[PDB]
């Protein structure tokens, strides 16, 4: 569209996990307490 | 692979965000003089039978 | 090391015939180097990109 492009090869598909560390432990699952009342 | 094409020989003027311009190859000639249709042409007979 | 990135806004005024112009934006941080964040000043890995 009025701009001339240059041919190129397909690039390596990457996601977030390629570059950045997941700082969540896969060994220790901290559990949470129930409750839906605000005074409680 | 960007496939090969044949040049369309039309005006390639773009006017920005309005897209491609309106191509008017012959202007008003074909509206006054009349449609030409150069694709079909007749070779006039210069010779003949005697 | 520093990687200088150019960032640009192509602003073409709607309905105006002026040339579409490219404007370098956000060149306070894209032009200066990173900084050891004060949250975690110890490791380089905590120096976060602008």
């Amino acid at each position: 569209s009025a701009a001339y492009n240059t041919a190129t090869a397909p690039k390596v598909p990457v996601s977030r996990a390629t570059f950045f560390q997941n700082t969540k432990s896969k060994d220790f699952d901290f559990k949470f307490a129930d409750g839906a009342d605000a005074i409680a | 692979y960007k496939e090969t094409s044949r040049v369309s020989l039309t005006s390639m003027i773009y006017v920005g965000t309005a897209g491609k311009d309106l191509s008017l190859p012959t202007g008003t000639v074909e509206d006054i003089i009349g449609a030409v249709d150069g694709m079909r042409r007749v070779v006039r007979t210069i010779g003949g039978q005697t | 090391f520093h990687i200088q990135y150019k960032m640009e806004v192509e602003i073409q005024r709607p309905g105006d015939g002026t040339e579409a112009s490219r404007f370098n934006v956000y060149e306070r941080y894209l032009n200066n180097y990173l900084r050891m964040s004060d949250c975690a000043p110890t490791s380089v890995l905590n120096a976060v990109s602008p």
